[PDB]
């Protein structure tokens, strides 16, 4: 081997301003060459070098700027981009969000390192997901259903419940299994959360016995900004090497999606870049891009990738920069109601716009019936009639629904009621739950239903 | 040769680049990453660069190669997978095991080891050929019909022409000289991809492009050589509607590009392609992966090369179209184009004109489309090819009023209006008939008349039809649904059918999978035919009851035959031409008769 | 009669009049600032590095 | 004119970005100099100077700037503005943006030729539009009419069929005094000049002048979208050139088409910011309004020659709406504006002029006892004052209920309703005389009664309430 090198120490810091710290007279300079700064008063912080002109370098710092002095401060280059010590043994602690460790544990002894943004899946080497996820819920697995390979986040405005049911959905994460050792690995990454919430997090996952097969990489919101956007790339990082270089499956949720996003604004404009829509950085597609283009199936390993990223509406319009790049990217969403939890039901989803655009592979003869897609498209067509006679009903009168109007706003009603709401552990299994989606369709006139075919849902038998 | 000076993420400044001209490749690094000249400044210039620029270091070489942007369009692309500078994906992944893409890769752009069943035309030795004559034709495969033809700026006479056989893209072919000199041409042919393929002369298109979507086949139609654009905000996945037009559209080779599209697509239109077949009039079971390449780069891959994607996926289908056949390309997500084009600006600094996007963003897009149309081609024999580009600008934010999608519908011929508001009811095909427009109306009016003239007249009515049932919409919820006229009403009715039936395709069933031309007339002159029977009894009914009040009596009586006329659509097209035009036949001679005997009745 | 009609006139102008023009109040205000402030700063603040 | 001087080859690029090229060492360097650039593969481009500073010069390139090189791009100083070739041979005849003649024959033999921008003319010698043409169209014709010298702009969004309307007005172009108009002279010489146009629609253009059989009198200018930026912004002043010597300097009268507005000012903004100087409203350059002023005011009848101007430019309103910078300021200038409407479109008619936003600042002026008859003012008052009264009418209705609606509202929306059914309606080639059109609007008027006919003075009333 090429023999080895000692990394160089520079002190030449030749201007401060911003989250920016200026070098000069820099000898062989390196783009996201990854520095370990160490200043006058001995403590040291991070950074990553965003541009690189002449002798220059322009160094953006993780921890801040604050108390660094023009004549004192040494700058020392890596010479590599940022690598993290993926290994098998990460399984079942707890990291910060730059990675370190926070679970009163040993550092990780990695078995390889490897370069956080990694390079995409060959496009040829994908492979469409086909298999579908028992994630403990009713609603997600009986309509808008969930391949394992798909991505599809979880769309909910500010005080809703989502975060507990993130926590639910992976203590009771599961294979349809219709083993273990290869089965789900979580890895959960929490992009800016509260104190409260993280210690909410810390003691599910520790009491749910899931411990032994999930990581967690923690990032509250008093970490610095930047440390808040390399965390869902460490995140996707480790369930890359668990999933296609170590065989496991991996379900991955990301958290506070917005938050991310919100890291990201306050990067950009640090930075004096070409804002987008609401002020945020143009390239932000490209980014959440390489956020959400890591899962999925390929070809050559048997392991598989499943985003399931939770978001937050900030002024709760889905017209927001953050969500609409989203489900350009996302394939799907799950929405959350609040007049539902208003309404006092605990899993609060919305199923107007609660769509799976890869349910069409996640049913099929391996598993779901002949008529899930069927009941599906009515479940999810008659909803929205039902809802336009409701607002009719509204605007003119109770004796303006007709013998028509009446019954799809009984069926709206009963649908909101009963197949709709679940327990907070509900296992609600397909069939039984199926049986009333087709009782709730029934409710309408067996002849009157458009879209489907009578036949296909005489393929299947009331009781 | 020339060492790098500074690094901007995609953009790099390199010095010692004196003789350096604008667009022209560029080796970067001991990666020889591929660049273009795109500002240059003194000694130094600037470099966008089409690979991921982290790790770069100063003092980096910098290789010149004095050639603009190019792309190998020999034979055999056709049922291949490229990247955004054309790479190709199987052969890198057979190559290097590991699935993920390597960086620094050198691979060809074509095989050149693959022997080709190569046929000489008719001609001779010391012929006079000149720039585009097809000098043979080639198989690459089942229904590819290669045709080899001489580059363009290129003549002399025949003084050597090859035998039939195999031959690698090395073997030179012809051996025209034209001074004097004697040149030897082979397969590979290369283009400056910024310039377009050059053609004898550009002509209008008569020939209907054939969705095969009731919606976008009658209501918006286009011409084959057309400009479309599909709008397309979150949630409309408008990439089920490219790739059923890719499916059953008549063209004879499809070039699907996706800038910015998600891989998982791709993944799906590979996966799904092959085991798909079309039957053409020798009926053999026949993949439509061969009849397609996929030019497109994934999100994941660097954003510098989204003009790279775009402009070889217009210069192979302009070669395809030079070789006489009718092609058609979408271009899914050219939005991701303006986002890199104002990502790039950005680094340089350009003054941001509007919304970030750089000013010369018209002009280029603009080239782009105008690339498309039908055209006489070059040489011999008399070919008239053709290049259909429907593209795609996503609005962020859904809103219409986005600099890109204004620059679109400024530039583009026929528009489709996808909106939210169908996609959210499950509409499936969200094809909105207000926003909608095609103005190739007037063009395809001969095929129209040609064809059926009833068409047109049909077609004027049920957009009246639809404008009146808006309006009327508006007014009744404004008022209430008391005091609707009995003409009023007769009109929101069967325009409900209309929707209902005419207007929505499943596109995932086998029935509304393809909708041939010929039903698609039968079932809107099915529609507004009871329309019209309708108005002629609210003329005369025995009175103004018998007349329009009781078109409520009217459709319970009639319950079956409007029962009738709101299923034909759920009949597949498998059952063949004859038995759908005998259906359609029975169908409206029955509601005609049945509908004139009750008016018959009691009047 | 009178009655009925009224209260369709309030309840039709409750539920869609406000209900339309707030929205329209709301994207005129989201497009006016966050298009024309935001950009006009951008092109000052890009003249202000030319300058510098 | 005794001894000339041969121009100067400077080799010097120290550097070229975007559309400009900026050459340095450059001693006695003109503005507006313009510049033939010989690359190193030998083709031959054209350009512009910018602006000039010491030895510097900023010169932008017409046919862009895809193949420059510091090594062996050679620069060549003409010393001279642009000068067009004209002649009266110029008719009958299509050229490229730059006026490079693309009709396969051969280049212009110059009579003279013109620098671009022509000379200011006195103001104190112009004269006010004497008389008005025929337009054909019955919305134009009866109301807004257009006056020898009129500055008319065609306000229309995307979609909207202002190219095919555009060439019905090139059709029926015609002098309507008295009824009573070979006039070679007066023949209208229609210089239609387009900028990034569709190749579609430039075929469709193409083709419909070559079918007219006024293939003898119109001459064209096209700048396609695909062809180079730069471009367009030379072809309208070209035209405003050519027009201007085959109207005062050969006495004829011409009138005049720009098309897309919009795509002027889309590259007067890419030159703005390839320059990087402050923008304006929008981002625009802030003297566009110099620039469509002197674009605009280069019409208009002139006491010292029998010729005249009257330009009709078509603009294209980017987002359907008026404050944007370009038709904000086209409105400042131009004395006119006809606009087409997104909701007469909507119903399907093929001309779908609006006349209410509609209107000719001189079109008091441009109506004469020899043109119309006495009673055509007061038809276009009271069609306006009807057509308001009736929007107005109808929204009252809408809001009431249409049974509220009183007689005099039935009344106002059946009047709207035959006005926008058989008035504005007109086929692809209606060419109706204006006496006729009045007498039907006319008609519309006494389906009001008389009383209601206030705006109408009583006298016209008598002259053709009953007829």
């Amino acid at each position: 081997e090429g023999t080895l090198e000692v990394a160089m120490e520079y002190r030449t810091v030749t201007g401060v301003a911003g989250p920016l710290v200026i070098l000069d007279k820099v000898k062989g300079p390196k783009y996201y060459e990854i520095v370990n700064i160490r200043l006058g008063d001995g403590t040291m912080r991070r950074g990553q070098v965003l541009e690189v002109d002449g002798e220059k370098a322009v160094v953006q710092v993780f921890e801040g700027t604050s108390g660094i002095d023009n004549k004192f401060t040494t700058v020392q280059f890596t010479g590599e981009v940022l690598k993290t010590p993926v290994s098998l043994d990460m399984l079942g602690r707890i990291f910060n969000g730059s990675g370190k460790p926070i679970d009163n544990g040993p550092p990780i002894l990695p078995e390889a390192y490897l370069d956080i943004s990694g390079s995409s899946i060959n496009p040829s080497e994908r492979t469409y997901p086909e298999e579908m996820i028992q994630t403990g819920i009713s609603t997600i697995d009986v309509m808008n259903s969930i391949a394992r390979g798909q991505k599809i986040p979880l769309f909910s405005a500010a005080g809703l419940p989502h975060n507990e049911i993130a926590a639910q959905i992976c203590r009771q994460a599961g294979l349809v299994k219709r083993g273990e050792e290869d089965n789900f690995a979580i890895v959960f990454a929490a992009m800016g959360v509260n104190m409260e919430t993280a210690q909410f997090f810390k003691r599910d996952f520790e009491e749910n016995g899931s411990m032994e097969r999930v990581t967690l990489f923690l990032n509250l919101a008093n970490d610095p900004t930047i440390e808040r956007i390399i965390t869902p790339r460490i995140a996707l990082t480790t369930a890359e090497y668990l999933a296609y270089e170590c065989g496991k499956h991996v379900l991955v949720i990301l958290t506070d999606m917005s938050s991310y996003a919100d890291a990201l604004r306050e990067v950009s404009a640090a930075r004096e870049e070409v804002p987008g829509r609401r002020g945020y950085p143009g390239y932000m597609y490209t980014d959440l891009a390489q956020i959400y283009e890591r899962a999925g199936r390929i070809e050559g390993r048997k392991g598989s990738i499943t985003q399931i990223p939770i978001l937050t509406m900030p002024n709760d319009d889905i017209t927001h920069p953050t969500p609409d790049l989203t489900g350009y990217i996302t394939e799907g969403q799950i929405y959350i109601d609040r007049q539902l939890q208003n309404r006092q039901i605990y899993p609060p989803i919305n199923v107007l716009p609660s769509l799976s655009r890869l349910m069409k592979s996640a049913i099929g003869e391996g598993m779901t019936r002949r008529d899930h897609s069927d009941v599906s498209n009515q479940l999810y067509a008659n909803y929205a009639i039902g809802k336009d006679v409701q607002a009719m009903k509204a605007v003119v009168g109770e004796e303006a629904l007709s013998s028509e109007d009446l019954l799809y706003l009984e069926f709206l009603d009963k649908f909101e009621r009963k197949f709709v709401a679940q327990g907070a552990y509900d296992s609600r299994n397909i069939f039984q739950s199926l049986d009333l989606a087709w009782t709730l369709l029934r409710i309408f006139p067996r002849e009157l239903l458009h879209r489907i075919p009578g036949k296909t849902l005489d393929q299947y038998y009331s009781r | 040769y020339g060492y790098v000076r500074k690094v901007s993420g995609p953009v790099v400044i390199a010095d010692g680049m004196n003789g350096a001209a604008m667009y022209e490749l560029v080796r970067v690094g001991h990666d020889n990453l591929i660049g273009e000249i795109i500002r240059l400044e003194g000694d130094s210039a600037t470099i966008q660069v089409y690979e991921e620029t982290a790790g770069l270091m100063v003092n980096d070489p910098v290789l010149r190669t004095h050639k603009p942007l190019s792309v190998e369009l020999g034979p055999g692309i056709l049922g291949n997978i490229f990247d955004g500078i054309q790479r190709p994906l199987k052969t890198i992944a057979i190559r290097s095991g590991d699935v993920y893409i390597p960086r620094g890769v050198s691979v060809p752009a074509l095989d050149k080891d693959t022997l080709w069943e190569f046929q000489p035309k008719k001609i001779g030795e010391g012929d006079l050929l000149t720039g585009g004559d097809l000098y043979a034709t080639v198989f690459e495969n089942s229904l590819m019909q290669h045709h080899v033809a001489l580059p363009p700026d290129a003549m002399g006479k025949v003084t050597y022409v090859a035998p039939a056989g195999q031959y690698s893209l090395k073997d030179t072919v012809l051996e025209l000289e034209f001074q004097g000199v004697k040149k030897s041409f082979t397969m590979l042919q290369a283009w400056p991809v910024r310039t377009p393929r050059p053609v004898s002369s550009k002509l209008a298109a008569d020939t209907p492009l054939l969705t095969g979507q009731r919606v976008l086949d009658a209501l918006f139609p286009s011409v084959l050589g057309g400009t479309c654009a599909i709008p397309g905000a979150f949630g409309c996945g408008k990439t089920v509607i490219s790739q059923a037009l890719s499916k059953y559209s008549n063209s004879d080779t499809v070039v699907y590009v996706g800038c910015g599209e998600r891989g998982n697509e791709m993944a799906e239109v590979l996966m799904d392609f092959p085991q798909l077949t079309m039957t053409l009039p020798d009926g053999r079971e026949e993949s439509v992966m061969k009849r397609t390449t996929l030019v497109a780069n994934t999100s994941n891959m660097p954003v510098a090369a989204r003009e790279a994607s775009i402009y070889t996926g217009i210069t192979i289908a302009e070669y395809f179209r030079d070789m006489g056949y009718n092609v058609s390309m979408m271009a899914d997500s050219t939005s991701r184009w303006a986002e890199a084009l104002r990502e790039i600006s950005g680094r340089l600094a350009e003054m941001p004109a509007d919304s970030g996007y750089p000013a010369y963003l018209a002009a280029r897009l603009a080239s782009f489309y105008e690339r498309a149309g039908k055209v006489k081609c070059l040489g011999g024999p008399e070919r008239t090819g053709s290049v259909t580009i429907v593209g795609a600008v996503s609005p962020p934010g859904g809103d219409f009023s986005d600099p890109v999608t204004s620059a679109t519908l400024s530039i583009v011929q026929v528009f489709w209006g996808l909106d939210k508001k169908l996609a959210q009811r499950k509409h499936f095909p969200s094809v909105n008939w207000l926003i909608s427009y095609s103005k190739y109306s007037t063009a395809l009016e001969s095929f129209y008349e040609q064809f059926d003239p009833d068409f047109i007249n049909i077609r004027t009515k049920a957009r009246e039809v639809l404008q009146r049932e808006d309006d009327l919409n508006e007014i009744v919820q404004l008022v209430g649904k008391d005091a609707l006229a009995e003409g009023d009403k007769i009109t929101l009715e069967t325009a409900k059918l209309l929707r209902e039936d005419y207007l929505a395709q499943n596109a995932f069933t086998p029935y509304d999978k393809f909708c041939p031309f010929y039903k698609s007339v039968w079932m809107m002159r099915n529609i507004i035919h009871f329309y019209n029977l309708a108005n002629q009894a609210v003329e005369k009914g025995a009175g103004m009851d018998g007349q329009k009040i009781t078109y409520t009596l009217i459709k319970h009586r009639l319950g079956d035959l409007f029962y009738r006329l709101v299923s034909q659509k759920f009949e597949d097209p498998a059952e063949g031409e004859p038995a759908l035009v005998a259906k359609f036949k029975k169908l409206h001679e029955d509601l005609t008769a049945g509908f004139r005997a009750l008016e018959d009745e009691t009047r | 009669l009178t009655l009925d009609e009224a209260i369709k006139t309030t309840n039709r102008r409750v539920n869609a009049l406000e209900n339309v023009v707030k929205p329209r109040l709301e994207n005129t205000i989201t497009y006016i600032k966050g298009e024309l402030d935001e950009l006009e700063r951008e092109d000052f603040f890009r003249l202000k590095k030319i300058q510098g």
